């Protein structure tokens, strides 16, 4: 809406800087927090994509759960190369749920479950 | 299977403990947070073994529990330890569950796919309430007396059964030894019904793993527990034990109250009457309505809106180092939860009765300005875009 | 069809009822 | 630091002798501990105990 | 508790009854009065239960 | 604002430290300030006569000491009671016969069992010293009835206990003079071991268990770092860069 | 045997020479009273708590 | 279950080839201004609401006290 | 074999030095 837009608010512009500066020092990006088990619109999202953009996804994900346990983050020679907010995901995300919806208003079972805990 | 034999450990005699205990992937940055889990199963074991033993000098009459709890403090050999460790340790078992689930609230661990494993721990958290309450009246003191008549009368604001629901609880017209014995033989079962929930909760669990401090996918950098979750978890172990010995040996009675050593006389109240510290936060919120029937009625949410935390969806982040918001919310509502234990020991009088109807509504507001932003943070991702 | 679902639906609420007050006369109430 | 392979030297390229060190060395040292905390504490206390009574023997 | 109350009547601090001395609720959640049961006198002053 | 009572101080007591003891001569005149002073209206019916056998008396002086009550026993051949010079198992004797008849002779008001008497009230042990040589003067007023005396440390400020502390009451067999405040802080000791006659042995057993379980945490937290350093210092290269 | 505790109690009024003096002014105002229920209760445990807070300090290193 | 498929190389060293216990005792001064000045917002909205409410109690119980007297 | 026998031995002479470790006292030394 109106009260999220960062360059027309000031207090939306400072909860834009306070995650991007979170995410620089485990070089992660935004769409990496999306688990495939949390929700599994995310784990078809992410076979439709192509290896090599699924692999650097991998790659970000075991430099940041290293610098984690070792209690450190990068050094700032690499934390100026980092780009969050740079997306792979969103787009490839919304056309399965766009796809879903329309399998639900003109009937048919749905392409995948969840399986009972 | 193999055409001949290999580790003794991956035999069927020890395959349920071998990848449920020793070869089990675990991420590899869990911090000490994640240990408060099997410190928590090792004092169920110590409240087992040590009133076990005590169970073999107590008399559940009227006429002869006070001076049973007094013979084994006086001439048991060793009684004064059996008993220390067993009123001293169930404060013990109620601080580390407080601090394992502080640790799930603050990195959403409750989320999917692990609503089986917060369902089923909050049905853990009603079993452990029920068993000190009951297990306080044993003593048989002035407070063991004028606690059980404060809460069991509670359920005779209950529409039109409820009366016959307080009689047959009592098993008469009050307090008396009909209600001592059934009291006793209740609290010798329910451990052994907490004992099977809690081996269930764990299957829960190990169906999908664990969560860790990033609250990511985590399946490409994972070690086993034997041996490095469990040397940090025996690090654990030792500085429990002399927390635990400072509170046995050199003040074992300031966890108490004064009016547990008078025997119980039904015909004079006590000045003030003030349960143990671990009660003190649901006494305030069933203190703080001034209708009876709506004090029950503000319990049974309590246990509702623990029970519904995780079926809103839509929030792909976990953890709070990544949400600047949720994380300064979090110690907001730790800041009420130790204000309405404050107050549960307070007189009902000016000025708390403004300062302990005010964080009652501060802790309902706490569960229902989760999903809102379940909806606004959504939209981050089509914002913040470069 | 979805109709005759709940149209069987809330009469099991109700054969439940025929067993609610079988054993137990839950009278007060 | 000579002590340090001598007194691997010795004992434990072995599984029994060691289950004796560990058993055989939690008594000299439960008894090195118990009479230091039982001279530390009648060195605290005295003319309180219950033999520095003056009237002991006389009640009559 | 006697001797004590917004009026002194009978105090009660289990769940906050403030009486008054006659018996009927001042400010508190007790549903009903207190039970009045069945006693007159036999000559002067002992009034049986 | 005299409605819990007055704030008592706090003394500081010999018992009262992390490696200190009982002063066991001042046990042992305290049990002569109850015995003369206290038993003919309160009982404690908890302690034994065998119990200060080691504490303040000996064996033999139990022994003579015991044989100076008469108890009952049970039923003879005959289907009788009698009376017989109490033993070493015995119990204190009590005052009454039951509460009933030690309200009677007291004006309605009970008076309480002391075996457990300084872990009862908040503060237990300050606030018997400070009750028993505390009564003074009531303020400008305040009246009492009658049959009642003021004491400020009483929660309310009317106690049904006469002072019953004054100069000179007991006769110490050691050459003590026997004060006020000399009987009154020699009560407390008395009755402090009473509540608690375990408090000796359970200082002595947490100094040698604190002490021996800080060198299994050097121990733990060594053999952790020991296990985790291949973890903490490894190498990694991945190919991405952001 | 003259008492050690109030042998103290009269030695440690010159340094509590101001709860005492609100003390005085309190049963000025009450002087000469109407209908009871004015006492000086507040003022006299103001005094007693100075008082006593000096001789815990001294007494039990008088005492045998 | 618990499989992805990955790429890298890592080296490591032994545990009797390294310094243990040093690590620890190695620049608490610096460690320290880190975890102060990124743990300031989370401590003044814990222990804020309870120093101010602790203030409002003994005011309001210092004024009704002296309100009684006569 | 004959190492397991021995081996059986030492730790069998443990048990008898460990039992004769936990009731019995002699404790000067
Ligand atoms: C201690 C609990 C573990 C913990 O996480 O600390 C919690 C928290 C700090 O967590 P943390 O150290 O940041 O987590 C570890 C790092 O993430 C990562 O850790 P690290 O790599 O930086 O290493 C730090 C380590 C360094 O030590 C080493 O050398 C090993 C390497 O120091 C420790 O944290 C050892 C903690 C001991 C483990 C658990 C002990 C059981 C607690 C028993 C007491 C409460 C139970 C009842 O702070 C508290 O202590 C809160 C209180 C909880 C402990 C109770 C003790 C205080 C009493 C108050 C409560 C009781 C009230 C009664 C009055
Ligand atoms: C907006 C929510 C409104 C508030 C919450 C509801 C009212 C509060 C009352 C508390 C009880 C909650 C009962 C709800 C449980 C079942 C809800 C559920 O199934 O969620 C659906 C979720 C995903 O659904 P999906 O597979 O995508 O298909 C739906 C498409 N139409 O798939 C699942 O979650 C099911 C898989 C996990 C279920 C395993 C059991 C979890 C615990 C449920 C029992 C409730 C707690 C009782 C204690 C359990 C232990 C005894
Ligand atoms: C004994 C406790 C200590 C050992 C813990 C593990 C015990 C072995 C049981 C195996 C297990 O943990 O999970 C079983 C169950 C189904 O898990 P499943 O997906 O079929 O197995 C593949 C997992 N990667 O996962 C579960 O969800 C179990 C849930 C509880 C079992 C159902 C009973 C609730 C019905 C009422
Ligand atoms: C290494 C060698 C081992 C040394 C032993 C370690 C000492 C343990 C610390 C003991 C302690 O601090 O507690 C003592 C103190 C007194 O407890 P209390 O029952 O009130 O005794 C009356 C004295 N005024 O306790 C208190 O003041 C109560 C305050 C609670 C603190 C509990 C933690
Ligand atoms: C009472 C005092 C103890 C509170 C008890 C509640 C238990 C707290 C829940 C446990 C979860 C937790 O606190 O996580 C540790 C977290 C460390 O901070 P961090 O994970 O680095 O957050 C990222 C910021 N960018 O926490 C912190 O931010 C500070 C560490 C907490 C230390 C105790 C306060
Ligand atoms: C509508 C009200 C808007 C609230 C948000 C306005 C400020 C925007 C914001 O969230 O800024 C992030 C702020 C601090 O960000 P940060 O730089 O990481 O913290 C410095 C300490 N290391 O993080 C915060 O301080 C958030 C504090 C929680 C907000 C309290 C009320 C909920
Ligand atoms: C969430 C867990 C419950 C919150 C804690 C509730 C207790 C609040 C602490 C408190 O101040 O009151 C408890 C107790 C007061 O003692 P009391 O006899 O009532 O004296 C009247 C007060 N002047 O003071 C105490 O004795 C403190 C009891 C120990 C508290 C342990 C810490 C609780 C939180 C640990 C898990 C997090
Ligand atoms: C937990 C549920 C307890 C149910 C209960 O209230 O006990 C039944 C109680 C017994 O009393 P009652 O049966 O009337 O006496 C013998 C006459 N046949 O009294 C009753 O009969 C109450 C009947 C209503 C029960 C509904 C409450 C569930
Ligand atoms: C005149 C008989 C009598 C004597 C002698 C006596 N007491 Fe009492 N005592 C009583 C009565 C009556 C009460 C009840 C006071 C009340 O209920 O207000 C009481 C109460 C007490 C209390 C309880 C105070 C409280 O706050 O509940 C203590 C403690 C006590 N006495 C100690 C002693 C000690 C110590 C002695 C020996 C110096 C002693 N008493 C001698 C009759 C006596
Ligand atoms: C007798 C009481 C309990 C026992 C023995 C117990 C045991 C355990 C154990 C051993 C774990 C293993 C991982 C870890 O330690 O973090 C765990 C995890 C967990 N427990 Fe408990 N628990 C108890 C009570 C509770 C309660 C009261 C709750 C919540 C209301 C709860 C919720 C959870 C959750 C959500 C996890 C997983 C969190 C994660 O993996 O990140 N448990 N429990
Ligand atoms: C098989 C398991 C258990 C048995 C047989 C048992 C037995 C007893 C007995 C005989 C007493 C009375 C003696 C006394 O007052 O000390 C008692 C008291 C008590 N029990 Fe248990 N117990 C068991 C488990 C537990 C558990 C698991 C808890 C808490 C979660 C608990 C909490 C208490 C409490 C709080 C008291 C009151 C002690 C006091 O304050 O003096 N018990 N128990
Ligand atoms: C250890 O027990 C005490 O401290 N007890 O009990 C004798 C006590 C003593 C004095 C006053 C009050 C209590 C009880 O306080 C509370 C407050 C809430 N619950 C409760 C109990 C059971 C259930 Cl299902 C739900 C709520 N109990």
């Amino acid at each position: 809406q109106s009260f999220i837009d960062p360059k027309k608010n000031w207090f939306a512009a400072q909860h834009m800087k306070a995650i991007s500066k979170r995410l620089r020092r485990f070089g992660l990006r935004y769409d990496d927090l999306y688990d495939p088990y949390y929700d599994l619109d995310v784990k078809e999202a992410l076979n439709r994509l192509p290896k090599e953009v699924v692999d650097a996804r991998h790659q970000r994900l075991k430099r940041a759960m290293d610098l984690s346990m070792k209690h450190e983050y990068l050094p700032e020679d690499l934390q100026a190369m980092q780009t969050p907010f740079r997306g792979y995901l969103q787009e490839m995300l919304a056309l399965v749920k766009r796809e879903k919806a329309e399998r639900e208003s003109l009937g048919g079972l749905p392409l995948y479950q969840r399986t009972i805990p | 299977m193999r055409n001949q034999r290999f580790s003794l450990l991956k035999q069927p005699i020890s395959s349920t403990l071998n990848q449920h205990l020793i070869d089990y992937p675990t991420p590899s940055n869990l911090s000490y947070w994640w240990g408060f889990g099997s410190l928590a199963g090792i004092c169920l074991v110590i409240q087992i073994v040590t009133g076990v033993f005590l169970a073999m000098h107590y008399t559940p009459h009227v006429d002869l529990a006070f001076n049973s709890v007094e013979h084994v403090m006086r001439d048991v050999e060793g009684g004064w330890l059996l008993r220390y460790m067993h009123a001293n340790g169930a404060s013990m078992f109620l601080i580390v569950v407080h601090l394992h689930i502080f640790r799930g609230l603050y990195h959403a661990s409750y989320s999917s796919p692990r609503e089986f494993v917060r369902c089923l721990g909050v049905v853990i958290f009603l079993l452990m309430i029920v068993t000190a309450f009951t297990g306080y009246v044993p003593p048989w003191g002035q407070m063991s007396f004028w606690g059980a008549t404060v809460i069991t009368s509670l359920a005779s604001a209950i529409p039109v059964v409820g009366d016959t629901i307080v009689t047959w609880l009592w098993g008469g017209f009050s307090v008396d030894n009909a209600t001592l014995n059934r009291f006793f033989s209740l609290h010798h079962l329910l451990p052994f019904i907490l004992v099977g929930a809690s081996l269930l909760h764990l299957a829960a669990l190990h169906q999908y793993g664990s969560n860790n401090p990033l609250g990511v996918h985590s399946e490409m950098d994972q070690i086993s527990f034997y041996p490095y979750f469990y040397v940090k978890d025996l690090v654990g172990w030792v500085a429990f034990a002399i927390f635990f010995s400072i509170w046995i040996f050199y003040a074992p009675n300031v966890l108490g109250h004064p009016d547990n050593y008078i025997p119980a006389n039904p015909m004079p109240t006590p000045p003030h009457i003030v349960p143990e510290w671990y009660f003190l936060p649901i006494h305030a919120i069933l203190r703080s309505i001034p209708d009876k029937s709506g004090g029950v009625a503000a319990i049974a949410p309590v246990f509702i809106c623990l029970l519904a935390l995780p079926f809103f969806k839509s929030m792909y982040v976990r953890s709070s180092s990544f949400r600047p918001i949720h994380q300064g919310i979090f110690w907001l509502l730790l800041a009420d939860r130790l204000l309405l234990g404050w107050i549960g020991c307070q007189p009902v009088e000016a000025p708390f009765v403004t300062i302990g109807q005010i964080p009652p509504l501060v802790f309902f507001l706490f569960f229902a300005i989760t999903p809102i932003p379940g909806r606004v943070g959504r939209g981050i991702p089509n914002s913040y875009t470069d | 069809i979805q109709p005759t679902d709940v149209k069987a639906a809330a009469m099991w609420g109700v054969a439940a009822a025929t067993g609610g007050l079988y054993l137990i006369q839950p009278w007060g109430w | 630091g000579g002590i340090f392979e001598a007194l691997y030297k010795v004992l434990m390229r072995r599984n029994s002798v060691y289950v004796t060190f560990v058993i055989a060395g939690a008594f000299v040292g439960e008894r090195a501990v118990d009479y230091g905390v039982h001279k530390l504490w009648e060195h605290n206390n005295v003319g309180k105990r219950y033999e520095d009574i003056s009237v002991l023997g006389q009640r009559q | 508790l006697p001797n004590a109350g917004d009026f002194g009547g009978w105090f009660c601090p289990c769940h906050g009854s403030h009486y008054d001395i006659s018996g009927r609720i001042r400010k508190g959640p007790a549903p009903y009065n207190l039970e009045v049961p069945t006693y007159t006198f036999l000559e002067e002053n002992k009034l049986l239960i | 604002e005299a409605e819990h009572g007055l704030a008592c101080p706090s003394y500081p007591w010999p018992h009262q430290g992390i490696l200190s003891s009982y002063d066991h001569a001042s046990i042992r005149r305290g049990h002569q300030v109850y015995t003369q002073v206290c038993a003919s209206c309160h009982s404690m019916s908890l302690i034994s006569y065998r119990d200060l056998v080691g504490v303040a008396y000996t064996e033999e002086e139990v022994k003579a000491m015991a044989a100076e009550i008469e108890v009952v026993d049970g039923p003879n051949d005959e289907g009788e009671m009698f009376t017989r010079p109490g033993k070493l198992s015995d119990r204190f004797p009590q005052p009454y016969a039951n509460e009933a008849a030690a309200r009677f002779a007291n004006g309605g008001a009970y008076p309480p069992d002391l075996s457990l008497i300084t872990k009862a009230p908040h503060n237990g042990q300050n606030y018997v010293f400070a009750l028993l040589t505390g009564y003074r003067d009531p303020p400008a007023g305040v009246s009492i009835r009658e049959g009642l005396h003021y004491n400020p440390y009483f929660p309310g400020g009317a106690i049904a206990m006469p002072k019953m502390l004054n100069d000179g009451a007991v006769e110490y067999e050691d050459g003590t003079p026997a004060t006020e405040s000399q009987m009154g802080k020699d009560v407390v000791s008395f009755l402090s071991w009473a509540a608690e006659p375990e408090m000796e042995e359970r200082k002595l057993m947490g100094f040698k268990w604190i002490f021996v379980l800080t060198l299994a945490l050097l121990q733990a937290g060594y053999y952790r770092r020991l296990r985790w350093s291949v973890l903490k210092s490894r190498k990694l290269v991945l190919d991405v860069v952001n | 045997p003259v008492d050690q505790k109030k042998y103290l109690e009269e030695s440690c009024k010159p340094k509590c020479v101001k709860a005492l003096l609100e003390y005085q002014a309190c049963v000025k105002r009450i002087q000469g009273d109407e209908t009871g229920n004015k006492h000086c209760t507040g003022q006299y445990f103001d005094y007693w708590s100075c008082i006593d807070k000096c001789v815990a300090q001294k007494l039990f290193s008088k005492l045998k | 279950k618990g499989f992805v498929p990955m790429k890298a190389v890592t080296y490591g060293l032994s545990p009797f080839q390294q310094k243990i216990m040093p690590g620890l005792w190695k620049d608490l001064p610096t460690k320290i201004h880190h975890k102060v000045s990124e743990n300031w917002i989370s401590a003044t909205l814990l222990l804020g609401p309870l120093v101010g409410v602790y203030s409002y109690v003994q005011n309001y119980q210092e004024k009704e006290k002296l309100s009684h007297r006569y």
